[PDB]
């Protein structure tokens, strides 16, 4: 499918928006290069207004003129089709109109045009194509409402008789949205169910997709499943040959080499902060992977000397003390520190004891519900 | 004639509403003329939305087409407006009318007349209507900002409602009386009354909720925080689901404060939920400050939203906060540690010296929020080695409470399976 | 049943961690290696 628009445009815009990369000469040059090449006049105006840039009239005027001329010829052809041709070409003219609107970035015009085209159309394939364009515009502008709405729309259309290529494309779209809304479990499920079938090269490169699959898989998968489906995975391990910094990150955790794991986790943090779909998730990803690492180490111990654990993790004693205190307080880990003689005992609960606590909690919930029901209906 | 057509449709809806009023009346006669108990709740449950749909001209026609036995008291309603239970129901409707009309003089007088009537008639199926009348009379006096003569009135009425072995009126009067005490800030009389009255074990959900709120507030001020937290949490679980936004807001606010006092950190799903975010945001900032232990940010939040605290009513609990803020620090420290040394609590609790550490941690243990021992021969605060609680009577006891509860619901459910003939 | 009139009135399941830290795990680890 076409690129309407290059989500690299969104990547560039957000990378500039981030304060660290605001003064990125390269980034700026490439962004403006794409803007000039594809003639996004409203989007360029929005960029200027939002980022407080000095407008270049000498080229902005030519860009507006080109947009006006192209739109005029498009809608003239649409009228000609209306007055001369049938729906089979009126629809195509409207489609071209909406496509140019999205490629120039006029959000309102594109949404209106695509809505009208969807109202006109009856073929399932092109209905799905329009819905996909709408999903990608929603992803471009991070409008959760629009993205979710067209998402159930697309599920309904495909359930009403669809095809497997669009099933895969919808799965990748759902995965990107799940990464956006921090639902990494579904993100991992979808990504791993459609890694062998990456066909959506408009959203991101296949290297980027495999990196995202690795990241989400590590944060959302248990060790058995991770071994079965991400380290013993044909493609997910084929691409990791070309990606050397991510193979190390994954294999550090799996092989239980932990100092390398934190090195690669700092790498991944600084990468995802710059990223535009993971940007409001890097604190959480880093924290949850740190908890995964600590729990993995302590899953095979009962009293782990703080010094040894620091040496294994490639940090000090004070840093480990601080962060273990934080995570135990948060309740994620199962471990209690003893600072006089620096030793980290592990109070993991036995199977029977954990089952007891789960019974207490879940029975409490059911008891509350039944108690409400009975008190309400008896009287 | 757009206005005329809209009035026509509204008056058709008004005929529908009058039919609904007639059906409620009919249910009331099913109860009283049938003489069977209850079913006044059936006829009454639609009181809120009916009050919402009230209309002046509709009631003008009602007060001329109703009251089959025209006792001539209808002229105490007719001028302002321009059976043994149905009359009370209609009178309550009329006081509701003046309520929403903002007419709080004839409103108080008509409520007084309704009260005289209900007090005179010693019915047993009229107690529910009496309860609703009590609540709305209190609300009239509340919009009129006396709240004082109502104290004696409601208090005598409660006496009557507890001599007659009533439940609904008893609960509602107790609840309104507690509200009056709290509105005048009499948290000693409130406590004594709650101590020496027994709430009906079989009471409405909506009244259990309010009673639990007020009892929790009384205990919270009285410095019984554990039972205060239990009471507020149970009140919330008791509260309505798709309504009472303000009530949920207030219970949540007090619960946040009470938990912070106990030394815990609340759940963030509260501040998440959309019906509350704007209400509880000041408490969001307060919880951040307490969790961090940042007294500077705490003082900023106090100076920045203090008015809302003095409004809802929290302004002493939010200094008892300061106290339990240092307590919260020590609770986190003793939640993730097993032998922390004192010189190491001094720092990580932001103290001065190991002596101050001794005192503060000892007091924390005395208050029983950290559950540890202490040793100053070498200077460490060893906690309690957790004992495997399944070779112990704790599971016994927990399941004993839960089994007792389940058996009680089976009893109450097999009961109340009334068959008509 | 009755609206208690006497009482006036992201999509991410966040759970705290919104603290203020010297970055999450980049500058901390840098300084850690530096002092080790």
């Amino acid at each position: 499918l076409p690129k309407n628009p290059d989500l690299r445009i969104a990547q560039l815009r957000f990378l500039l928006s981030l304060p660290e990369h605001r003064g990125d000469a390269a980034v700026r040059d490439e962004l403006m290069a794409a803007v000039r090449d594809n003639n996004m006049a409203p989007y360029y105006e929005a960029l200027c207004k939002s980022l407080d840039w000095q407008i270049d009239v000498d080229l902005l005027n030519k860009m507006k003129k080109a947009n006006e001329d192209e739109l005029k010829r498009l809608d003239e052809e649409l009228e000609d089709a209306e007055k001369n041709l049938g729906e089979s070409e009126i629809r195509d003219a409207m489609m071209a109109k909406a496509e140019y609107l999205c490629r120039i970035g006029d959000k309102e015009g594109a949404l209106t045009a695509f809505r009208k085209t969807y109202d006109k159309t009856v073929a399932l394939g092109h209905r799905l194509d329009i819905v996909f364009y709408l999903l990608r515009i929603g992803l471009f502008y991070m409008d959760n409402d629009l993205i979710t709405r067209n998402t159930e729309k697309a599920k309904s259309l495909i359930e009403e008789g669809g095809d497997w290529d669009r099933r895969n494309r919808l799965k990748v779209y759902q995965g990107l949205y799940c990464v956006a809304i921090r639902d990494f479990k579904q993100a991992a499920e979808l990504f791993l169910d459609t890694v062998s079938t990456f066909t959506s090269y408009e959203l991101m490169d296949y290297k980027t997709f495999v990196t995202y699959t690795v990241y989400v898989s590590m944060i959302a998968l248990e060790r058995p499943d991770l071994r079965e489906k991400v380290i013993k995975g044909a493609e997910i391990l084929e691409v990791l040959h070309s990606l050397p910094a991510v193979r190390q990150y994954l294999f550090s955790l799996y092989e239980c080499r932990y100092s390398v794991f934190f090195q690669s986790l700092a790498v991944v943090e600084q990468e995802m902060k710059k990223d535009w779909l993971f940007a409001p998730h890097y604190r959480y990803y880093v924290r949850e992977m740190r908890i995964h690492a600590y729990s993995q180490l302590l899953e095979s111990y009962r009293s782990l000397t703080l010094g040894y654990m620091a040496e294994a993790f490639g940090v000090g004693v004070e840093f480990i003390d601080q962060e273990l205190s934080r995570f135990i307080a948060a309740g994620r880990l199962h471990c209690k520190i003893d600072k006089v003689n620096e030793i980290v005992e592990t109070n993991r609960p036995d199977s029977k004891n954990w089952q007891y606590q789960e019974t207490i909690k879940k029975g409490d919930l059911l008891l509350n519900r039944v108690q409400k029901l009975s008190r309400v209906i008896n009287m | 004639t757009a206005a005329a057509a809209a009035e026509h449709s509204q008056r058709e809806l008004d005929t529908v509403t009058l039919e609904d009023i007639k059906e409620h009346v009919k249910q009331l006669e099913k109860a009283v003329s049938g003489k069977e108990p209850r079913f006044v709740l059936r006829a009454l449950r639609m009181l809120p939305s009916t009050s919402r749909r009230l209309n002046h001209y509709v009631l003008y026609k009602a007060v001329q087409g109703f009251f089959t036995s025209n006792n001539a008291t209808r002229d105490f309603l007719l001028p302002f407006l321009e059976l043994p239970e149905v009359e009370a129901y209609l009178q309550l409707l009329v006081v509701i009318f003046m309520m929403n009309s903002k007419r709080y003089k004839e409103a108080q007088k008509i409520s007084d007349d309704l009260m005289q009537k209900i007090s005179t008639q010693n019915r047993r199926a009229l107690d529910l209507v009496a309860a609703k009348c009590y609540y709305y009379h209190a609300r009239v006096y509340e919009f009129l900002d006396k709240l004082d003569v109502v104290r004696s009135f409601l208090h005598a009425r409660l006496r009557t409602a507890t001599l007659r072995h009533d439940a609904d009126g008893q609960a509602t009067l107790l609840n309104l009386l507690l509200r009056n005490y709290l509105h005048y800030s009499l948290y000693d009389q409130a406590e004594k009354l709650v101590s020496k009255s027994v709430f009906p074990e079989q009471a409405n959900n909506n009244e259990w909720a309010r009673y639990l709120y007020y009892t929790g507030r009384i205990k919270a001020i009285q410095l019984e925080y554990s039972e205060a937290r239990r009471t507020m949490t149970n009140a919330l679980r008791k509260a309505p689901q798709h309504t009472a936004v303000g009530f949920k807001q207030t219970v949540h606010k007090l619960l946040i404060v009470v938990e912070l006092l106990l030394g815990e950190i609340p759940d963030r799903l509260q501040f998440r939920q959309p019906s509350l975010k704007r209400s509880l945001m000041p408490y969001f900032l307060l919880t951040q400050a307490v969790r961090t232990g940042n007294l500077a940010k705490f003082n900023q939040v106090l100076d920045q939203f203090g008015e809302k605290f003095q409004a809802d009513g929290t302004y002493t609990l939010i200094i008892r906060l300061r106290h339990n803020v240092i307590k919260t620090g020590v609770r986190m420290i003793s939640l993730s540690y097993s032998r922390i040394s004192l010189a190491d609590i001094a720092q990580k609790l932001q103290l001065d010296s190991p002596e101050d550490a001794e005192f503060i941690v000892a007091k924390a243990i005395r208050d029983g929020v950290i559950e540890a021992s202490i040793n100053h021969e070498k200077g460490y605060v060893q906690s309690k080695e957790m004992i495997d609680i399944y070779s112990t009577r704790e599971p016994q006891l927990a399941f004993h409470q839960r089994i007792s509860f389940c058996l009680d619901i089976h009893n109450m459910s097999v009961k109340a399976m009334r068959f008509p003939p | 049943d009755d609206e208690f009139e006497e009482f006036p009135a992201h999509v991410w399941e966040d759970n705290w961690d919104d603290d203020n830290v010297e970055d999450d795990f980049s500058n901390q680890l840098r300084a850690e290696l530096e002092k080790h």
